[PDB]
């Protein structure tokens, strides 16, 4: 039985991107899918009854979140640049995250500015590649992973360092009232 | 029988140099401790992660520019959308009990093994929505089983009640809307020897734009 | 295990010439398979059905020239109405369930014949609709047993929950409200060598009017 | 014991209905039950997952409510009258409706069109029993079925019917679109 | 199979010279006849009313002006208070299902005899509280047990789905929280040798002040 | 382990209730939290589906949560005077209710007058203990008993005798229908 229609063809020479920056970018959407795992994670263990700390699960329960929506923005110009007709399955993979508890709020913000400066340093490589191809200098592309991707990265990085430092430095002495603060600065709430 | 009361009284005495207490959790009715409830939790909060991703995979091949099915596009994106926010309240459901989430624990239901592929023609697509949803509905009855009625020495009713309020309800409307939707697609294609179907993908797809 | 998807590659082979799709409905969770739930549940319409029926004529009976009960008709309206809603709601949840409903479809839960009759003084009438509401609760109960313990194979819990949620809450307000009428008319028959009953009857009837 | 009180009697002259005409009444609400009966079955019968009209369904669900309501009234109008102090219980009987299965919308319609059809004769008869009795003509009751109730059969007979010329017209080549299209204008949704 | 209606019928016959209608009450699924289900229903009532008490004396301690903690104090009054209105819905739903409350009916549940003190330091006071909580919280899994599952001729799933929609879920929010709370007293305590537990206690209680 | 802070020891001087009358107010604790629990058997009584009079149900309910409150109020003005800093356990003990049943309206108002009329000469004796004390004459304390606990005493006896006069003036003849409407009006129903 005939279940779907007989494909139509339109015109193709609008479809532009090239193998090598389509490639980065294919792994770039992968990467902001393990983050996303990796933030989940986080959240999951501050949610512990032994750990109880509310404000450090938000905060990383809305990075899982955020990162997905990162992922789908960048599978979004993918679609808009008339790619993905094929090979969508294999673009992602679920697994599960390589880490799953921390010490405290330091250790799980310390591993997030180095999970951020990680996907900060993979976007400028994806930049490079569509950039520099010999072939096809993607400038729409590039100017869009420029200015919007790595705007929403060193923005993200300076406030999860500021969050490290201003944490850490309780930490020599004031390792539980201090943190049981900061969480609640976290939820907006000023003891 | 140890209590979170006792264990302060004995740690907090001056002969101890510890405070462990470990009866001071948010277990109670021995969760975990019997039966394969919690760890089936653990399970449901996996699969409805994996589910999120490869129903949004469907969601971005329906919006490649030769499928441009918005209508199925938006049917997926809301069912990713859906499973990816359950996810997050099952992890926090596990830790409100007293547990903790782990993203590799397995599920003892048996389950076949069949890939999630994205790029199909509108009535696979719907048929395979339709069995995922199935199989999350069938998993949350194991679930339920399991919690009170499995093992004689688990009685968890307040598992039971979170899925059948969280869960069990809405699985019977979801399923009965994508079953719908085969039936309709399946007389497009069959009618009047199929005839009408280009017109009618078109058609049902501006339907689901409007009713998802 | 047969599923909607495959079903649907063999019929959509070049092969095929016929599209029949058994697994592409709504039926999961083996419902309608095991046990007595799917044709309880539809001989549980049928019973509301008739039910409505017999608290309508009530109602009209209540409201004739020499009865005149404006409290009592309105009390036995509304159990009409309700039972009338059920109806129609329990018919739409056999089909979300996937089955069909069949009005000639018989309950095996014993119970006894006992004609309803509209012509009754006012205690004899409030008694047939407090039995009346205990054999609908009781019904309620026999169908959740029999989709979560009697049968070792079938575990239904969202015809469970749909039970617990629509009927079974409000049956017990229902019937305590009942009880409570009929106790306050034998009263008003039995203190006082009952004779106050005719001024009791016209106040309590006044009573209905403002409450149901 | 004595559970009720003593009845009383008051003046009877007003209460004039003769027999063949309050007999046609009793019928006629038998039939109007048995016509709401009929309409739940339809209604049950769309609303299958297989059958998946839910235009269909609603349409005649509401025709069910109906009829039930057209039932009450003639049981109203009996009772205003001075009727139904007795043989109230014999007055209805629920039984199993005759059909249970439409090959689709066009059958339904059709079946429902020749149902209400049906009812119209039904009533005139009632009309003539109640005018035509030599002993006395009910003035009031034929004016009440002839202004209110015929006047919704005719109307609701010409909906009916030009419902089911609309769709019949789209069978030879359409059924599937056409059905499905029709279906969901019955809920006020245009595609 | 005795009725309502029939014990109407027989006692208002020129033979009768009484109306005792001993089946024209609020009782089906003969609640009270089989198991230990409404018995266990009005020893939760009595289980509820002791402990608003405790909770209440806790309240009052925590106000005294040496301790002066305000959070404590509003989070053992709220417990208190909840307590108290529980205490009476229990008592209301035992008679709306034709019982009658007893106030010196007992438990079966084995549990442990350990008198409540109010005077405690916070740590001993929050594992205390987390202890009557979980305590509260398991005798809803025993009676919600005995109500669908202990008894082979007793099956009330009104009773299962009271207690899953008004004890059950609402118990692991608290419990949880209070889980929470020992946690976090007992980080104060240990860490950096404790030396910040006074000023920790202050901070923590003024926290409690606006979320409790 | 060191669970908790080394207690402090501020200025006690303020704190002056003298034993005889803080033993008096301990008491009267109790017996309120003992009419607390009487009132909830009278409000437990009058739900049954055999009594079915709601009205006094509620009116019972509503005196027990009453009851409660005027002993939450007795120990709060021990805790403002700078008493209960221990021997706070000891205060109360719950204990099942001396009455469970009554013969109808009339015999529970009249149990409930009794009991207030017993609250109220305790409440005099307290405040005799109180005042007569010749180390300490409580001018404060015995000023709130005074114008706060006896208030509201003799405004209820006065209330609750009413009630028993109407409703029992009824009994000899209208016992079934009396108390049914004189329950109905306890909940503002005018039938
Ligand atoms: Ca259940
Ligand atoms: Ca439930
Ligand atoms: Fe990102
Ligand atoms: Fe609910
Ligand atoms: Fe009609
Ligand atoms: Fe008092």
């Amino acid at each position: 039985t005939q279940c779907n229609v007989n494909p139509v063809q339109i015109p193709k020479d609008w479809i532009t991107m090239h193998r090598s920056c389509r490639n980065s970018m294919r792994q770039q959407i992968q990467m902001e899918v393990g983050a996303s795992l990796q933030y989940l994670a986080m959240g999951a263990h501050f949610s512990k009854d032994v750990v109880n700390r509310p404000g450090f699960a938000q905060l990383f329960f809305d990075a899982a979140s955020e990162e997905r929506e990162h992922a789908m923005k960048l599978i979004e110009y993918l679609l808009m640049r008339g790619e993905l007709t094929n090979d969508v399955s294999s673009l992602l993979q679920v697994r599960p995250p390589t880490r799953s508890s921390w010490k405290g709020g330091v250790e799980a913000l310390e591993h997030a500015l180095s999970m951020e400066s990680d996907v900060t340093k993979s976007i400028r490589n994806v930049i490079k590649a569509c950039e520099d191809d010999s072939e096809f200098n993607d400038y729409h592309l590039v100017d869009y992973l420029t200015g919007d991707f790595l705007e929403e990265q060193y923005k993200g990085q300076r406030d999860l360092a500021g969050k490290a430092s201003t944490l850490k430095k309780l930490m020599d002495r004031h390792e539980a009232l201090g943190e049981f603060i900061f969480d609640k600065k976290l939820l907006g709430i000023d003891v | 029988a140890d209590t979170c009361y006792n264990d302060v009284a004995l740690d907090c005495g001056i002969t101890s140099n510890s405070l462990a207490l470990p009866r001071c959790n948010a277990v109670y009715g021995e969760y975990g401790s019997h039966g394969n409830v919690a760890t089936e939790l653990q399970a449901y909060a996996k699969l409805h992660l994996e589910r999120s991703y490869d129903y949004l995979l469907s969601a971005a091949y329906f919006n490649n520019y030769q499928t441009n099915r918005a209508g199925f596009s938006k049917l997926f994106k809301k069912l990713s959308d859906e499973a990816w926010s359950k996810t997050i309240d099952i992890i926090k459901h596990v830790t409100k009990r007293g547990d903790k989430m782990n993203f590799d624990q397995h599920s003892t239901m048996k389950t076949e093994r069949k890939n999630y592929t994205a790029e199909n023609h509108e009535l696979e697509a719907l048929a395979k929505a339709l069995d995922t949803q199935k199989e999350l509905a069938e998993r949350a009855f194991y679930i339920h089983r399991e919690a009170t009625r499995n093992s004689q020495h688990l009685h968890d009713p307040e598992i039971a009640q979170y899925l059948e309020e969280e869960f069990i309800e809405d699985h019977a409307e979801k399923i009965r809307t994508l079953a719908g939707h085969t039936s309709d697609l399946k007389k497009f294609i069959t009618a009047n020897n199929g005839h009408d179907l280009s017109l009618a993908l078109y058609v049902f797809d501006e339907y689901l734009q409007k009713t998802v």
